[PDB]
RNA sequence: GUGGGAGAGGGUGGUGGAAUUCCCGGAGUAGCGGUGAAAUGCGCAGAUACCGGGAGGAACGCCGAUGGCGAAGGCAGCCACCUGGUCCACCCGUGACGCUGAGGCGCGAAAGCGUGGGGAGCAAACCGGAUUAGAUACCCGGGUAGUCCACGCCCUAAACGAUGCGCGCUAGGUCUCUGGGUCUCCUGGGGGCCGAAGCUAACGCGUUAAGCGCGCCGCCUGGGGAGUACGGCCGCAAGGC
């Protein structure tokens, strides 16, 4: 449904190429490390497009997670 | 015999059989159960019910132990898991919290025939 | 009855009790639609839980339906070749039905040779929570149970 | 030419984490596994389940799409280097230098082949369990070639949009990717859907034509025999044309 809110309206303005920006950023996974999709991240086919390398990027240098456990069930 | 207290209740479900194992606070086993440590030989060790009676065997045999509390940690996807997870909430064991961490590739081996054909 | 759902067919109070359980139970006793040598027998034995009980036949008869009356039951349901024996819950309507049925049949397998006998003998050791009836109902709530296994498929 | 742009386009090196397997340690005990049921199999020389460490090979979750790139085959973890194509703006330079293309040369998925290496998982053949009237199968347990790398070869395909390339002309609507602009929209390149005229045996196609036209190549000419025989060329072979 993704009637929650958009990660880009929930926040301010960020430099999407920012790899080291782990607060803004751990803001686009999930509960689950996961990259957050479009219908959630709010961003566009070319934003949402860079978000991704940049995530990655920090996941390498150990600022962001490549997985996550899922609390509850 | 050496009263642990609290622990961790692994669950691994699966389409053929549940198996829960307790363990001590840092993952050593205290004790383990299954669907076939139970009376159950085959097709019903997955069943939801052998799911109950081996979570409460598990729970039973780790009382003995004097454990009173665990986090669960559920593995698998597989009929009879929440079964295990209901069973561990009546068990008498406290359980402090639930955590689904089932394994999944990043896209590792060539699944069997059985598994092949996802997108 | 693919239709509508069956209506739970009304009957007539008994006429000696004002009862409509009685009457059911008298129905049962009935063969060959011969509901005077039916309503008789049933009386009889009540009169006969009488020389032999200070309590009231129909006291006796409420409470031996109701230990006849069985609150699980197994039914068949195919899954792969394999029919499997499903345990469900039992409502009162066949709940009902299943005992009456089977009051008079364990009564009819009795030794005793008068009609009334067996049945009053039956409504008895049903009260009582022995007799071939409670026996039914016991092994059939074994049957459920002896296949919690399968509960889950309960529908 | 100048200034900009997006991209899983290609080559080389390096590198990250998830998972499987195997090995080492710890803890632990009676099964695990598998199925429609089962059995073969594995486990008290201690398996399964659980925690810690290690080794190794292969693939790259989410992002991910209606997406993007490429002439096709095909191409996505991340980083760097090397390199191809391409789009837009300015209107700056050359001055018809153009289009197509028999043969030629190059590329070309999978399987297959040669030498060497590698080998975690998967799995032709094969070894077994089960199903069945039988079961040289479908299900289950194993398992070799192979699947991976290098170098050489093979050249096929539902190699498909079953639609050769280029150019000009012929309503629009809507979604989308990427660029420019005076940016609740105009303009350009690409991806979709609906639809004007028109086309079509019909289904359908319809500014991404299967419309209206010009240029050049390739190809068809009832079915079976047959993609066979023969011959030739190519290949180590299998075979290919
Ligand atoms: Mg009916
Ligand atoms: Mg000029
Ligand atoms: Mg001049
Ligand atoms: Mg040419
Ligand atoms: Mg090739
Ligand atoms: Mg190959
Ligand atoms: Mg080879
Ligand atoms: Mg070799
Ligand atoms: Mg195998
Ligand atoms: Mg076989
Ligand atoms: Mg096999
Ligand atoms: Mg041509
Ligand atoms: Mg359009
Ligand atoms: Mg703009
Ligand atoms: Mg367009
Ligand atoms: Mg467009
Ligand atoms: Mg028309
Ligand atoms: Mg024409
Ligand atoms: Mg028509
Ligand atoms: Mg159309
Ligand atoms: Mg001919
Ligand atoms: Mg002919
Ligand atoms: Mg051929
Ligand atoms: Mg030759």
């Amino acid at each position: 449904p993704s009637r929650k809110a958009k990660v880009k309206a929930t926040l301010g303005e960020f430099d999407l190429r920012d790899y080291r920006n782990v607060e803004v950023l751990k803001r686009f996974l999930s509960e689950t490390g996961k990259i957050l999709p479009r219908r959630r991240t709010g961003l566009s086919g070319k934003e949402q497009r860079i978000l991704a390398k940049t995530i990655k990027r920090a996941r390498i240098l150990g600022l962001l997670p490549f997985t996550e456990k899922l609390v509850r069930k | 015999k050496r009263q642990v207290a609290s622990g961790r209740a692994y669950i691994h479900a699966s389409y053929n059989n549940t198996i829960v194992t307790i363990t001590d606070p840092d993952g050593n086993p205290i004790t383990w159960s299954s669907g076939g440590v139970i009376g159950y030989k085959g097709s019903r060790k997955g069943t939801p019910y052998a799911a109950q009676l081996a979570a409460l065997d598990a729970a039973k045999k780790a009382m003995a132990y004097g454990m009173q509390s665990v986090d669960v940690i559920v593995r698998g996807t597989g009929a009879g898991r929440e079964q295990a997870i209901r069973a561990l909430q009546a068990s008498g064991l406290q359980v402090k919290s639930i955590v689904d961490d089932t394994p999944v590739p990043h896209n590792g081996c060539r699944p069997k025939k059985k598994f092949r054909k996802a997108s | 009855a693919r239709r509508r759902r069956a209506e739970v067919r009304q009957l007539q109070p008994d006429l000696v009790y004002g009862d409509v359980l009685v009457t059911a139970f008298i129905n049962k006793i009935m063969r060959d639609g011969k509901k005077n040598l039916a309503a008789r027998i049933f009386y009889d034995a009540c009169k006969i839980i009488q020389e032999k009980t200070g309590q009231e036949p129909l006291k006796v008869f409420k409470q031996a339906v109701e230990n006849v009356k069985p609150r699980m039951e197994v039914r068949s349901r195919r899954v792969g070749g394999a029919n499997y024996q499903v345990p469900m819950e039992v409502s009162p309507r066949r709940q009902q039905s299943l005992a009456l049925r089977w009051l008079v049949q364990a009564a009819n397998q009795r030794p005793e040779r008068r009609a009334a006998v067996r049945i009053a003998h039956e409504l008895m050791d049903a009260a009582e929570g022995k007799g071939g009836a409670v026996k039914k109902k016991e092994d059939v709530e074994r049957m459920a149970e002896a296949n919690r296994a399968y509960a889950h498929y309960r529908w």
